[PDB]
């Protein structure tokens, strides 16, 4: 039993809900533990993709002054590359698709929690699409490999392996890692993290049904 | 060309409007409080379509050094780019420094908080209350719909006790406190289109407009906030009927913003 | 009821206008008023050299309101700050009016307004002067617009508040009209009016700027 | 261009001066010069604040310059560019390396507590010059310039505005600035002037006829003895600007 | 460019390199003489200068018992026609943040004994990347010269005298190092990862990715970059000759400051 | 009639060292160590974008560069530098070839010890040159001063400490035009046409190594 009392392989609550926002293209609005992340599609204007990973000031236990910092920057360049192989972008020549990711409240896995919400707005605005994206992280805690650790589960994490993959094909879209694994640690827990994938994937599939 | 601003101004002139309301009213208003977990208080405003998530961030720090005696209100909004198509990132352009004035104007003269009640150490340590307002969809009148989020964040916050021991500032997190609320105010926002006034305008209507009125009232009827906007002019008339529909308004709002807590 | 300076509750501080006074602007004004010190310059109507700000039905007044560091108690820092932003951003929409932009599309006029000293009530003197740069400029107007506050301090509703009168006051009201048409251009109110109380001060305030016009008029005249 | 300038000036001869203090009631110091049509105001701001690590008995200076598009078509909005930003550390190289201001009496505490004075330079209209206006501005603003007595009791300290006093100003400096036109270097070119000059030098003297500042400008080059001329027209043309100030200021 | 690509997928390279084959590397030490430690590295012909410069401030509040390490890179307009001035993009900020994440999660460096003064005082590395020429692959250059110049770093002893801080240049200490750690970088071109690329081969890959191995063969730190995907296998093949030639990285280091 | 601490005479230089063609990726670039100082530059162009060829130089210092660590960014002195130094290069370029474009000169100070700014130059001309930027002259650049109540050329560290005037000077070597010229301190006339003169024949004698440099291509 973990902290908050979840299995080794286990997810937090996780609702997706697509089409909330009235001026965006298209939008989803994304709760994973105390998570909430709000993502807008623009376009395609006047083909790139530009990505915007934000905080709220309120989303994180001290007021976080607005502004991009160095850590939203990373975020958004690789979102931005996680997004990019599920688009035919070709049927859109020399134009702009604007993705912006709020983060209303942060509580561990936002960058991947961001792509998995934001691949549904990218639907929900009609993109052309070849495939979902979907992202989950997996890490290490109790000396033990586990899949989508806590906020603060990551207090004291000794590893975290973010993970974004294209359902369809597996194909590994964003990969980091820090802290400290072994390789066969390591082998286990992107393992575990593309089996997150595939589960919160269906997740995706049923806010667009829906 | 011009045709869309003379279609929507024959019609107001001949008393409706495009989504069928009078000329006077409101659209739909959703309030939600404790909407963000973390945030000490937090509130969720959706006015038609628009929408403002506002949070309440409380936080210690020195006072101004020719008010030792007060605690500190700063209001920031953040117009986001998902909120409109026109809305540009980076930092606060004019319209949202506007309206974050505006905003706090509004909540700071009326006197809505005793900032007094929130020194801890006066010429040293004090309250600091963030108010951010994060605009999450822009589909008309952010005025409104910002003051009504605000107060609402405003009335949803509680703070930890701030205890005075040996000289340093000791934070007891046990006994939660409400903010020192003295008293509400609420504001309307009018657009003048054709020769009507029209209360709370749809984003139609604000691409349209002449000008525009926002106006402040408390409790006890009096203005505390006004702000002309726009790049045409107001008459007097305009305005002091402005000032009347507002403050008969007001009250209505309030009791619907204390209901909805 | 005494106000601390002497003034009665309907009287105006001191007040002189100059036009012409800058060599480089195409236009430009210099305004004294109490402690105040505002000098104005007008450039345009020019191309627009910035992508972004142009219209094809007409021209765009580009208004910057800038204190100098030395022009306050307190050094400030230069540069633009929150209350600067705003005040640019309804002086130029309280200029507008006055002007007959649909000569010029796709083009700029820019209006630089710097306080060299502050005492209160800039942001209407701003516009006073601004006026008066506009018409030095050459622009073709269908009126002038001129600016005053009043307020409130002593429990009195009174007129064209001093920076003194601003600390312990209880009510500012900025106006900007067009003076033949009357038309309110700029409005704004703080502090604890009630509706009978702003009637007056709005009407106060109007009255004031119709006095002052007259000194906008005989600057320009000379 | 060969003998005479367009304006009746012949090569080594300033435009009117006009010289006014005590402009900004609030300011501390502060002075308004008009050097032709070329016209700065500058206001001198004290302030407590500590002083530089490597200099804890010595008080601070710093210049700052706003190159208003107000002055000129030509000035862009915005924070100092390039041409803001060396006219403001031309004047401060003037001001400084003159030690007119004797830092170490700006002291209040040595280590933690000193005056800061913030010389900001306010270009309302450029016609030509500004160096020789700014610097000229500044010297004036300086004289210009009471500050309150600054005591020291038990720690912290304690201002008094009732004893307004002085800056301790050791002497004087002025600056001269010549443009390169033809074969000839003029001294105190007009906008006219500085729109086809090959070269500028600007030149600093104090009031012992020392050389405490030169700023060599444009894009073109200057020779040894245009150097050197300029030196001396300089050094001669300081002091009766250093007495035309005082006779201003009396 | 359709000729560098067919000509991958056999195990051969433009320049004749192996497909896991590092450029030739040059390693040098104390090479700015005012900074208390420094680097400058050249991999192919990619060249990163890096200094390390000791300060001494407060702690985050949350840990008031770590020293602080600051990593920051300048990808200089100089470096290549490519590169913006001004302050940092996501390119420099990312390559910052990859090499930060490689010294910190490898815990190279004890920040405990950085403590000088706990709550109050601490020593702050100031890791500064200076990246003069970019051939190719910025981030094992990069953090092979932090590595490096960390190693090369002596800082003054900071003691207590009655409750104040006081340096002692006297006697200058090496950096508390636990352990080394470094970094290889893979680009998937064709059907092929290929190790340490090259500025040709940075135009064309589909993806890359970058890890850090420890000493002891564990990973600290990993990157997958580019707008193209990897595969399960192209991930592991990359682990596998991370974990393999990483030591072969620390022994060519130890040697070159020797 | 005195020696110097290091044991240089009052118009002596240090060695210096200057290396051409050391950057990849650059058209032109140039290595100069001078006592403690250590320089690169790197040229690009003529490259596309307006009313003439200018030429843009960034004077900029490693955080590293200098006793505390600076914070990286443009300050004030890098402004006002590279201001100047744009304008000491331009005479030397014959940019009436392709009159519509612009050079980069990027100029990178690793370690500072005093200077800089006439090092900034002296390298700069040598990258241009190895860019193939046709040109009439060589710029070179060299400091003169005054230090022990005596004006010397080239001051050390230990003597900036203590230095009582500074005079940079950047000359066309074959017209001997002055390029570039400041003063700062307090000289006399007399003492400065002294400063003046000695740091010229120091650009001279730099001037030297700025084409031995360029021989070896």
């Amino acid at each position: 039993v973990r902290e908050d009392g979840r299995a080794f392989d286990e997810l937090r609550p996780l609702k997706i809900e697509a089409g909330i926002l009235e001026r965006a293209d298209g939008s989803s609005y994304l709760e994973f533990g105390g998570n909430k992340i709000l993502v807008a599609v623009y376009g395609p204007r006047e083909a790139v993709i530009r990505c915007r990973y934000n905080m709220a000031p309120f989303s994180v236990e001290e007021r976080k002054r607005p502004g991009p910092d160095r850590r939203s920057v990373e975020i958004s360049k690789i979102t931005a590359e996680a997004l990019r192989p599920a688009l035919i972008l070709e049927k859109f020549p020399r134009s702009v698709i604007d993705v912006f990711i709020e983060v209303l409240e942060a509580e561990g896995g936002t960058r991947c929690a961001g792509i998995t919400a934001a691949s549904v707005a990218l639907a929900d605005a009609g993109i052309p699409m070849r495939d979902m994206v979907v992202a989950c992280a997996a890490g290490k805690v109790g000396d033990q490999v586990v899949l989508d650790l806590s906020e603060e589960e990551d207090k004291e994490g000794q590893a975290d392996v973010p993970v974004a993959i294209l359902p369809r094909t597996r194909e590994i879209t964003l990969l980091q890692s820090d802290g400290n694994l072994t390789p066969e640690e390591f082998e286990r827990a992107l393992d575990l993290a593309v089996e997150g994938c595939l589960r919160i994937h269906e997740v995706q599939k049923e806010a667009l049904r829906k | 060309p011009e045709i869309t601003r003379k279609s929507i101004t024959d019609l107001i002139n001949n008393k409706e409007r495009i989504d069928g309301r009078s000329l006077h009213e409101f659209r739909d208003i959703s309030i939600e409080t404790g909407v963000i977990s973390k945030a000490e208080g937090s509130s969720r405003v959706k006015l038609g379509n628009t929408q403002i998530i506002v949070g309440v961030k409380p936080q210690i720090g020195e006072p101004f050094p020719d008010t030792p005696e007060m605690g500190v209100i700063l209001t920031n909004s953040e117009l986001l780019p998902m909120a409109s198509p026109t809305f540009e990132p980076g930092p606060p352009d004019e319209r949202s420094v506007e309206l974050s004035r505006v905003v706090d104007r509004c909540i700071r003269e009326s006197r809505m908080i005793d900032l007094e009640k929130l020194c801890i150490i006066e010429g040293s340590k004090v309250w600091m209350l963030f108010l951010d307002l994060h605009i999450i969809d822009y589909d008309g009148n952010l005025f409104d719909a910002a003051v009504l989020a605000t107060v609402a964040a405003l009335l949803d916050t509680r703070i930890p006790a701030a205890e005075v021991e040996d000289g340093e500032v000791v934070i007891n997190r046990e006994k939660m406190q409400p903010l020192p609320v003295n008293r509400k105010a609420l504001m309307c926002t009018f657009a003048k289109i054709g020769n009507e006034i029209v209360l709370d305008p749809s984003l139609e209507e604000e691409d349209i407009l002449t000008a525009r009125i926002s106006i402040g009232v408390t409790e006890e009827g009096s203005i505390c906030a006004m702000q002309k906007g726009g790049e045409g002019p107001l008459t007097r008339d305009d305005v002091l009927k402005a000032v009347s529909i507002a403050v008969e308004k007001v009250p209505q709002l309030i009791e619907y913003l204390d209901k909805s807590m």
